[PDB]
């Protein structure tokens, strides 16, 4: 459950090594997990809270001259000067004027005068950053056999909601009638905060690259305001000024909301009202089996009466959820369920919620099957067979390889070097492969990053060429190192 | 200023959309159109000064579009 | 007067043809003409009003929205769609959001969700034009002779401010006790609004090029508002966003003014409040002489007893400009002025005042001379030669010829065209130069409009070698092109 | 948007200064520079594509100070 029609997914069938299973989550992505036995799981996170930040700068954004006076000294002899420079709760500038003859000066020639302001910021928005410890993590990963609850109940009680903080390592998962999961979460390197900035913002914010965060222009504050008003800059707002050649006074140069926002366009967006609670996250974890035991295995096979309610839907290649409804032969037990070849006898349906399990003698329950390719029967319920539903899917084996050959490149060229983390256990393979992926994709393909997206693109070309029409061999290193890597992430990338 | 060095490519590309979908994103683009439409008078000279610095026919098509590109 | 002392500057020594003075004035700049004859002027012309002006386009800054609502119609079956996007008052959007099963829809697979909502404006700015009848300038000519007015006495009484509005055409200037100097203002070609687009905005304002003007992006009005807000646009603020998959909602997206302003950062300043009077202009004209006599040329040269009331300064090579104060001999005559050559007689000192005139045996007068390169002696005052004040300026002749070469050639990069009209008279030369520089200029130099200056010089540059490493003669000319023309406006420019 | 496209050649140059002094004027490249300084990751790479793409020396030096300025 909690992931039937999420768009965004993946299985891992295989519990390797004794328990050892590697997912990575992210949000709005729901990792489900089968074995040759366990009752196959959900795994979804949601709330990942932060707690105990700092506030670190504190850039304003309606800022507003005021008391605002200008002196002037004459040619030569006095660069201009006055009290309220002292105050560097002000802002100056000195500057040349004509002061002339009959301007009731001295010698005429040109002369200094400054300007002055005291500058009060109306409306600064605020940086913060978070320790990582203290980045609570909320994981909820769950069973199936249905209900009334259904799928995607969401908003009820079902796997619970395991939290987990790296001010802890590895949390037991209380799984009513099942047993005890085991997570291993690495909640450490996975957004990798303090590297971040917590950015709050008139009240919406993001999480935005330290760096840039100390480097957008504008006037700013330190961490320790509490009436304080003693901006750093202020230079890079107000101005003053001064047209031909007399007078020269001052101006605010208007807020910045939403030009602010505008400049901020690369950043998730995500919370600060109501605890910071900063989704888009995405922490991996070694998922540890055993211990972890499916229901049944103990009431019979039970036969009897049985309708369904519901047909069956199917996003994602083979997503068969069907709705049923026992009745009759009471007493909460098991139920017939296999995924045959048109009449023929030759089943070859996987089955994804491994024997479901009647239990109200109205509880509607839902299996959820992957039907082959072709055309397939879904015959649940023995006896005088009493139920055979004809449906068929379009599991087209290659349209199959391909979708996924790219969904998974996909989760590779976002997460990046972790993306092996997805492949539960080494062995050279996914083992190595990270381990190389990991620095070759922390170099190059990482070390010229900073770059738009455009731009990125534009260099894959730019170097396919340079490439192409190489000379010996080198090129077809060239190529690739062109096509995908950056031809691609360009033409994928800007999340 | 929060009009440019705008928070883009740091590297912080998660599954889930940024802030702008992808309108800034086209956006970019977009203008850089509107202008090359305005003024083609630069449009000409840049191609041009190509067409002789360079030589190597993909070498002007490049300083080209960059030309191009280069002024807003 | 109302120049001495006021950096930007020029002198024009010429009648030529018979009263055909050429001149060019612009705010900061002041023109003043010498004669053979005639009390050599200063014009400076000034508030240059606008009336009557229409309000067309209105983009808006702050943005707000309310009432949102958001309807979905599931997998297929319906792009969703509800009443509220009836009234184009509104904002909509038809998004994907993945309806699940569960989610208490349909067959989930995918499915259609339009957001909406009500969008308020909250401080335009608006834009305007102004139709050239109806662009007022005013300009203010003076005289010399001086007195307690004095240099730059600005607000006073003096020339008076004969105002010209290409609503008429040749003005007479009534000039006390000198007669009628005749000015054939162009205003028509100088400016050249419905061109230029008036731009206020939250009390402030820019002249504005027209294109750029529409183009700016912002939601905008038309130009009979009165209660409107059938904004074209909208989509270029307020944005829905749409995290992973679910809700998908709207925002704000922040005001604009500083935006704004930092945008509008190549118009000049200007005014709306106060009947919206954009200074900056820079009209140009034929000074028609003639029926303008000096005063004096009556009484006698007259003898005498006189102090001096200040030393000399000098802004701009030559400005020797000297406070005295006759006495004894009485009633209101002539002053014997000279710029000798140290001890042996045989003076050539420039005279700008064109000989004073005490007026009141107090009123301390005020010459005007422009000394030769090295030391220089101002005798002034016979019989018993009175007075002799020996100065010396650095007036060295070709650092001169220099200056010169600049500051002119600056009045022309800016003007353009018209710079040409600073040469009155034609004959070939001043005629057909500008002939010449008026399409060869409208051209190239001006037909590669629009680009930054850096990228500007940039040009310069590339052009200068794709020129300079040439192949026969045609480099000279390919070299001058690049050279000045484009390198030096680049170099210079940016206002 | 009132971040880019900003009115500035557009051809209204008048002998008293404008809006932005200079400041906006010397600040653009100010940028560029605290940008490249920033990722010289990116400098690296242009530079090089630079080195190879091209060849006649000034060629060279051309592009790669653009592909500089190209990247905001
Ligand atoms: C989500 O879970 C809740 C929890 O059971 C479901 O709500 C129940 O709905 C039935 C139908 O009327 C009520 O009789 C129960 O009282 C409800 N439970 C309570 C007390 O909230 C809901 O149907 C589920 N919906 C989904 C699939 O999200
Ligand atoms: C500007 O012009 C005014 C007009 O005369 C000058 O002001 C006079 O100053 C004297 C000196 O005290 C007064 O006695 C007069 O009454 C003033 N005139 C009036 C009535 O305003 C002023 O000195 C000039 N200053 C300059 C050079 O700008
Ligand atoms: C600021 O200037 C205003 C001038 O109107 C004055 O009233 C106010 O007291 C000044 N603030 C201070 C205390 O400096
Ligand atoms: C806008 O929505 C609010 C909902 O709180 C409602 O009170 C208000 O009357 C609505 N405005 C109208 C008249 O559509």
């Amino acid at each position: 459950m909690r992931c039937i029609g999420i768009s965004n997914r993946d299985f891992v069938e295989g519990v390797s090594g004794g328990s050892w299973v590697d997912i990575v989550l992210e949000h709005g992505s729901c990792v489900t997990t089968m074995a040759k036995n366990k009752p196959t799981l959900d795994f979804e996170l949601i709330e990942t809270e932060a707690k105990q930040p700092a506030t670190l700068r504190k850039y304003c954004i309606e800022a507003k001259l005021t008391n605002t006076t200008t002196d002037s000294r004459c040619p030569t002899q006095g660069e201009p000067s006055l009290n309220e420079e002292q105050d560097k709760r002000f802002v100056c500038k000195h500057s040349m004027v004509d002061r002339g003859w009959g301007n009731g000066c001295g010698l005429f020639g040109k002369g200094g005068i400054v300007t002055c302001a005291m500058f009060t910021c109306k409306k600064n928005m605020k940086g913060k950053v978070v320790q990582p410890e203290n980045l609570e993590y909320t994981i909820v990963i769950t069973p199936h056999s249905g209900e009334e609850h259904a799928v995607g109940n969401d908003t009820g009680k079902h796997g619970k909601e395991i939290k987990i903080t790296p001010q802890s390592s590895i949390t037991e998962a209380e799984l009513t009638g099942y047993g005890t999961v085991t997570m291993e979460c690495s909640p450490r390197t996975g957004l990798d905060f303090n590297e971040m900035v917590l950015l709050q913002m008139e009240n919406k914010a993001w999480l935005v690259h330290r760096q840039w965060f100390l480097d957008l222009p504008l006037p700013w504050l330190p961490g320790a305001d509490t009436q304080g008003s003693n901006w750093i800059q202020k230079e890079t707002l107000v101005t003053f000024k001064n047209p031909h050649a007399k007078k020269q006074d001052v101006v605010v140069l208007g807020s910045q909301e939403g030009a602010m926002h505008t400049a901020l366009t690369g950043a998730t967006e995500i919370q600060m009202s109501s605890g910071n609670l900063l989704f888009t996250g995405h922490l991996k974890c070694r998922l540890r089996m055993d211990k972890l035991q499916l229901k049944g295995m103990s009431y019979s096979m039970c036969t009897g009466k049985f309708k369904v309610v519901k047909e069956i839907a199917e996003t994602q290649h083979g997503t068969i959820v069907i709705r049923v409804q026992y009745e009759g032969d009471g007493s909460p037990c098991k139920i017939p369920f296999e995924i045959m070849d048109l009449e023929k006898r030759h089943v070859l349906g996987r089955l994804i919620t491994v024997n479901p399990i009647v239990t109200e003698k109205d509880s509607p329950v839902n299996i959820e099957a992957e039907p082959p390719f072709g055309d397939s029967y879904i015959i649940i319920g023995v006896e005088p067979g009493q139920l055979k539903l004809n449906w068929f899917k379009k599991g087209s084996s290659i349209g199959q390889m391909i979708e996924t050959t790219m969904r998974g490149a996909k989760r590779m060229a976002i997460l990046g070097d972790t993306a092996w983390d997805f492949g539960s256990l080494g062995g050279v393979f996914t083992s190595i492969g990270k381990a190389l992926h990991q620095v070759f994709g922390a170099i190059y393909g990482a070390a010229f990053s900073g770059v738009s997206w455009i731009m990125k693109i534009l260099i894959g070309v730019i170097i396919t060429w340079i490439g192409m029409n190489s000379r010996s061999t080198s090129l077809s290193v060239s190529l690739v190192l062109v096509g995908v890597v950056t031809l691609y992430l360009g033409v994928m990338v800007q999340a | 200023s929060v009009a440019l060095v705008p928070h883009v490519g740091m590297g912080l590309e998660t599954a889930t959309e940024t802030w702008m979908s992808s309108e800034g994103a086209w956006k970019h683009a977009q203008r850089i159109e509107t202008w090359i439409l305005r003024h083609p008078g630069f449009t000409i000279m840049a191609a041009i000064l190509a067409y002789t610095i360079g030589t190597t026919h993909f070498q002007r098509a490049l300083i080209f579009i960059l030309l191009t590109a280069v002024a807003p």
